[PDB]
């Protein structure tokens, strides 16, 4: 036994933007429309407060924002 | 015609219930964290806060089993978490340091 | 904290494309594992000739310093008929043994993931974001298809052509708190000596410390026992302990007070090295076979030796 | 129950079964990260935990923290997946909460927590919802709207065989938990399939119903063509350029991608409904039952024939009694149509 | 993605979906019905719109 839902990718097809800023294209309809590529997101990059933070303080900070 | 339903779907079988019954005491825990009389003091307030505000806003509820003070387990942990290191001693006669 | 979210959460097909097959998941991915990961090739392998190191301007124990790890203490009990030439070779009982691991014959190349060698482009008060784009573009502007440095890269002292692009250069006091680079890196072993003999000084010979050597010469090395020659002896050292002063060389170094310093070159290594750059090399190799394999293949030449180099502490992580 | 193992028993019922005994736990044991830690680091790692566990506690959430996971699965024997779904839709109760010590320097609490964890026997993950659209019918004079009465409410396919859900007692903990499921098969006229009613609507003309679709079509119903469109049976329309259509605009719409489909597809089925089907539907004044998918015509028509025979001729509205006997004349009988039509104007 | 004894790494896909705004409404009322009684012919008679 392997679960695996097909609950978001039913319909067999989908309509895809080369960026954020075309959904405000006025020629479009009411519908879902899925931006085509990934954002790809390190966490060590984000949280900058912790970089500076040393020892067991950066362990606790990082705990808190999990 | 049809749209997607993405959340899954559960049929029931049965309902298996439980009791557990949760036991805090600072002592124990102040103990082992080689604490001060002053930390100590913390660490009170600290746990009293958190448990009464739980306390302030849950009625009682009646649960059809038996009474826990006659349940082994029950005796059991109370006097280990009580008295567990605990001992007394006795002098074959009265004689003190000289 | 992740255990308990993937406790709850079943999984989703999502309509989108693979993420391995995109440019910006694959140069994050080689980042994240490979930034400050580097390959040096000697011209031939030569290892560092002495077992005995004499480097004063490191402040002795009496903050912790790495090179303490090496450090010989004077032990005034000793067994009988105990001699230094028995245990720690032709070493001076006080400065620094340098074991057989880190002198091996037949060690041709130097592994290392730290970025505590990098010339002055590279500043930590900066920020994540900036100090990539930084390292992204160096790497791109001193490459050209393959993973090896353009000798520009390198310090003046691996090449003639170097003029420090990527790298700074090891300086005097860089022993101390990283040994091993040192050891398996440097060119040639320079000496920093307060000790009365070396270069023919003599105490004669100087034309609250003020002019005097550190550690004076005494008339030989003995012990003595009372009945018991077997454990506890009092020993009576070939020079004497530094255990009072303990910050004398240091002191001395940064010229706080003239002294009698030694200084003396000796060359082990030619000056024509060669650096690959194993980030440069996962972005390349995985527009051919595919990140999940490169990945895997290079993360085994990280463990090479049975220890992995990533894991090991920053300023620490050098490996022949 | 004496063991949890017991709950997997075959021939147990659906109902609430309670283990026995009741399960003691202490923190200090549970919390091992805090036993090697010192001085306020070990105090502030407390604190998180046990605010965490208070906002698990106020949404009725369980705090799987104090629990083995092994021990769990080993007693429900479950497959990993299983045990993710029953994690995520349990719920807990705070059902006591008692401090036992009270010093300046110590405290001590016991808490109550009550678990009620559903057992799943079947799971589905690929589900659609039905929205019935119906049909119109013109009936001696009369528009009607007519429905058939599906015996399902959701379709599911999760690889190539489609199956009919039938739910009954739904809730919603995270996912929908029903006590119900019933498998059923579609409407049809034979052996193998549902007879299931139909029901007629009379409805004010002109009727127009136009529903814009997610991918870029639209789904219409009208009693009037345009842009070429057929009147009364419904219909899927896709346009290749913008253009105004019962007075909106239907766009072209952005090209999409080809993925593996789930789409249901529903077997046909012919219906044959009683000829004066407008005037029985406008004498209830209501949404009215007027035949099954798998009935004969002889039952069909036995059931107004009574209730019409006795809508007679009048003293008191000949004319508009003559006039409704043309318009259910006209299909069968024109030229007797034309002459009853004649005699009602004069 | 990674387990040893001092090192782990993790990876996580979160799909978002935002509902874009055509108009947004502030100050709103709920209809209530009430009605009216008629009297007729004898029967007391409750009328809606
Ligand atoms: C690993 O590798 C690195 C190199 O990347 C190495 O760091 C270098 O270490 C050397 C040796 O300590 C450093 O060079 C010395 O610098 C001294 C200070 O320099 C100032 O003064 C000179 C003028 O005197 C200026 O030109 C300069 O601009 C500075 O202001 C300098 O005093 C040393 O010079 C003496 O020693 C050399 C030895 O070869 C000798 O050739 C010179 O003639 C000079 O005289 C000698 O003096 C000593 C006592 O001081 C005496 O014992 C000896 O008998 C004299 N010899 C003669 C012939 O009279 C020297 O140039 C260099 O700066 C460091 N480089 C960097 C970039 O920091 C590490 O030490 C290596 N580590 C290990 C552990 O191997
Ligand atoms: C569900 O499906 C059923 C079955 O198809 C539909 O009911 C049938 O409708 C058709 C089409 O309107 C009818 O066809 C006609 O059949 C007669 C002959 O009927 C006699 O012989 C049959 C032999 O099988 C027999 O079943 C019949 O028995 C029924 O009727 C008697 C008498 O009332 C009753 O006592 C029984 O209990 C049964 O109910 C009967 O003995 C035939 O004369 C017709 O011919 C006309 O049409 C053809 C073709 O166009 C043409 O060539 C001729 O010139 C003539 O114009 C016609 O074929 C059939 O009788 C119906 N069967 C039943 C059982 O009622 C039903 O409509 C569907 N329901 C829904 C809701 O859609
Ligand atoms: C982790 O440890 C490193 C190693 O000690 C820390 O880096 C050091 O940070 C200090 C304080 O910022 C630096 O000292 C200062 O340097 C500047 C510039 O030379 C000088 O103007 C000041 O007088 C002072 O000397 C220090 O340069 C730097 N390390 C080294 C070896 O030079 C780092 O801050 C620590 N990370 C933390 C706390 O998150
Ligand atoms: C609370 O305080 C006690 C009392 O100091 C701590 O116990 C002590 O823990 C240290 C470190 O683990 C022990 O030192 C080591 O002992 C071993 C075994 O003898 C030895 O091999 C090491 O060289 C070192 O000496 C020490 O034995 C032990 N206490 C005593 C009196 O012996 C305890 O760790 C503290 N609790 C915390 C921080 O949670
Ligand atoms: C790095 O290499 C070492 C040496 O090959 C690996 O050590 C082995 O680890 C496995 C773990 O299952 C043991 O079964 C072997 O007995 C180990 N061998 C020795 C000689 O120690 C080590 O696993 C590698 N580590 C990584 C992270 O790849
Ligand atoms: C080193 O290489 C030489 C020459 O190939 C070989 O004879 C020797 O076995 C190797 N190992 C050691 C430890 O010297
Ligand atoms: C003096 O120094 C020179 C350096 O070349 C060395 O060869 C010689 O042996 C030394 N002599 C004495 C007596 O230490």
């Amino acid at each position: 036994a392997k679960l695996r839902s097909m609950g978001y990718a039913l319909t067999g097809a989908v309509q895809t933007l080369s960026q954020i800023s075309d959904i405000n294209d006025e020629n479009l309809q009411q519908g879902i429309y899925l931006l085509r590529d990934h954002v790809i997101t390190l966490m060590e990059a984000t949280l900058h407060d912790i970089s500076v933070m040393e020892g067991m303080f950066a362990v606790q900070h990082l705990h808190t924002h999990l | 015609y049809y749209e997607p339903h993405p959340e899954p779907i559960v049929v029931k079988e049965r309902v298996l219930g439980l009791s557990q019954i949760l036991m805090i005491n600072s002592e124990n825990i102040a103990n082992n964290a080689n604490l001060t009389q002053e930390v100590k003091k913390l660490l009170t307030e600290m746990v009293n806060e958190e448990m009464q505000s739980l306390s302030d806003v849950m009625i009682d509820f009646e649960i059809p089993l038996g009474d826990p003070r006659d349940q082994e387990q029950y005796i059991h942990r109370k006097c280990y978490q009580e008295f567990a290191n605990c001992y007394l001693v006795k002098y074959k006669e009265p004689k003190p340091w000289p | 904290e992740m255990q308990s979210l993937s406790d709850v959460m079943i999984d989703f097909e999502i309509p989108l494309g693979d993420p391995r097959d995109q440019e910006q998941y694959i140069h994050r991915k080689c980042y994240q594992e490979f930034a400050n990961c580097y390959l040096v090739k000697y011209k031939e392998p030569k290892p560092w000739p002495k077992e005995g190191l004499i480097a004063d301007q490191c402040p002795l124990p009496g903050n912790r310093q790495s090179i303490w790890d090496y450090y010989i203490k004077v032990e005034s009990i000793r067994p009988a008929n105990w001699t230094t030439k028995s245990k720690y070779g032709q070493a001076r009982l006080g400065s620094f043994y340098i074991p057989s691991s880190l002198r091996q014959i037949n060690v041709s190349h130097v592994l290392f993931c730290s970025d505590q060698l990098y010339s002055k482009w590279y500043n930590i008060e900066n920020t994540i974001e900036q100090n990539e784009r930084f390292l992204l573009n160096k790497l791109n502007n001193l490459t050209s298809g393959t993973s090896v440095l353009k000798k520009r890269a390198l310090p003046k002292d691996w090449s003639s052509q170097g003029k420090n692009a990527l790298f700074r250069e090891i300086n005097v006091l860089d022993i101390c708190s990283k040994p091993e680079s040192v050891i398996l890196l440097n060119t040639s072993y320079y000496s920093f000596s307060l000790w009365e003999g070396d270069c023919n000084f003599t105490k004669d010979m100087i034309s609250p410390y003020a002019c005097r050597f550190w550690r004076s010469k005494n008339e030989k090395e003995e012990t003595k026992c009372r009945d018991g020659e077997t454990k506890r002896c009092l020993y009576y050292p070939l020079w004497d302990s530094p255990e009072s002063t303990y910050d004398f060389g240091y002191l001395a170094y940064q010229k706080n007070f003239p002294s009698p310093i030694c200084i003396e070159q000796q060359k082990i290594r030619d000056q024509d090295y060669e650096v690959y750059s194993l980030y440069q090399e996962c972005k390349i190799a995985s527009k051919a076979y595919g990140i999940d394999t490169v990945l895997f293949s290079l993360k085994n030449f990280l463990n090479y030796t049975g220890t992995p180099v990533n894991e090991m502490p920053n300023a620490r992580a050098f490996v022949g | 129950l004496s063991q949890i193992s017991d709950i997997n028993d075959e021939n147990l019922q659906q109902g609430i079964y309670l283990l026995r005994d009741h399960v003691i736990t202490l923190m200090e044991a549970t919390l091992h990260d805090i036993s090697v830690m010192e001085g306020m680091f070990a105090v502030q790692h407390l604190h998180t935990h046990l605010n965490h566990l208070k906002t698990m506690l106020l949404e009725r959430r369980i705090d799987w923290t104090y629990m083995s996971s092994t021990w769990l699965q080993q007693q429900l024997q479950k497959s990993d997946d299983e045990m993710k779904v029953i994690k995520r839709i349990a719920r807990s109760l705070v059902y006591y909460v008692k401090q036992t010590h009270s010093s300046p320097t110590a405290t001590a609490w016991e808490i109550g927590l009550y678990y009620e964890l559903v057992i799943p026997k079947h799971i589905y993950l690929n589900n659609w919802n039905v929205v019935n659209i119906g049909h119109l019918v013109k009936s001696a004079g009369q528009l009607t709207h007519v429905t058939i009465a599906h015996p399902y409410e959701i379709i599911n396919k999760e690889c190539v065989e489609t199956i009919y859900l039938h739910l009954e007692d739904c809730t919603r903990q995270d996912y929908v938990i029903c006590d119900v499921v019933k498998i059923v098969q579609p409407c049809g006229n034979s052996s193998d399939t549902s007879d299931c009613p139909v029901w007629a609507e009379a409805v004010k003309e002109p009727f127009v119903q136009v529903n814009p679709l997610k991918n870029g079509s639209y789904l219409v119903l009208a009693s009037s063509t345009d842009c070429q469109i057929p009147p009364y049976v419904p219909s899927i329309v896709t346009v290749n350029e913008t253009t105004s259509c019962f007075g909106l605009d239907f766009k072209r719409p952005l090209v999409a991608e080809e993925r593996l489909s789930f789409e249901p597809r529903l077997p046909n089925l012919q219906l044959r409904l009683p000829h004066l089907v407008g005037i029985i539907a406008k004498i209830k004044g209501i949404k009215i039952e007027v035949t099954s998918s798998g009935e004969s015509i002889k039952e069909q028509i036995e059931r107004a024939k009574a209730e019409l025979l006795r809508l007679d001729i009048h003293e008191g509205d000949t004319p508009a009694w003559i006039q409704q006997l043309a318009a259910a004349t006209k299909d069968v009988w024109p030229a007797a149509a034309s002459a009853l039509q004649g005699i009602g104007n004069f």
